[PDB]
């Protein structure tokens, strides 16, 4: 088979490069809940964005439900990203 | 229970993400997820359009007596017609008469034993 060397840079890459972006640590999932004593990752496993899904009050339709559209808006911007740098 | 627009409910909990406990409203909107109620804060009182799932959510008795009260003094005018309505404070006890002979005073001796 051919070398698999593709080479893209997502659009994301180019700015990085041009502003002094260095990459995130990458430290973990875990993260500090505070008001509570368990850590509760940011993600992984019930992670703490699901947790305004979960509680009991949501003061300022249901604020739950836009919520979860506007995870999904972003889930889908991510993927509308991925394939317009696909296109390419 | 199928809660309406404009009961009263007491917002009971069963970790808090707020301490609103305790606190009684009245239902402004409903829907299947939650239901949305508002309490009157201060600041002149402001108010605060707070939403909860009905699992943390029941009605109140606070009418109750209200009503009881009502139905109550409306049937007893009613055979009063064939009056003294009106509630009053627990007034002080007369006074009584106590017999010692079935019980003999006893110095309790706090020492106790």
């Amino acid at each position: 088979k051919p070398l698999p060397k593709a080479k893209a840079m997502t659009k994301w890459e180019k700015f990085a490069a041009k502003k002094g972006i260095k990459p995130k640590e990458r430290a973990g999932k875990m993260i500090y809940d505070e008001a509570s004593g368990e850590w509760v990752p940011k993600w992984g496993y019930k992670g703490a964005n699901k947790k305004l899904d979960d509680q009991w009050l949501v003061e300022v339709i249901d604020p739950r439900t836009l919520n979860r559209a506007e995870r999904k808006r972003l889930v889908k911007k991510n993927e509308k990203q991925q394939r317009r740098n696909m296109k390419n | 229970k199928v809660y309406k627009v404009g009961d009263i409910v007491d917002i009971k909990a069963n970790m808090p993400h707020k301490f609103y406990q305790g606190k009684t409203g009245v239902v402004y909107n409903v829907t299947k997820s939650s239901v949305g109620v508002i309490i009157n804060k201060m600041v002149r009182y402001l108010e605060k359009r707070l939403n909860l799932r009905v699992e943390h959510i029941k009605h109140s008795k606070c009418r109750q007596e209200f009503l009881e009260r009502v139905k109550a003094n409306a049937a007893k005018r009613a055979e009063a017609k064939a009056v003294q309505l009106k509630r009053q404070p627990a007034q002080p006890r007369e006074s009584r008469i106590v017999s010692t002979e079935g019980n003999v005073p006893q110095t309790l001796a706090p020492v106790p034993y």
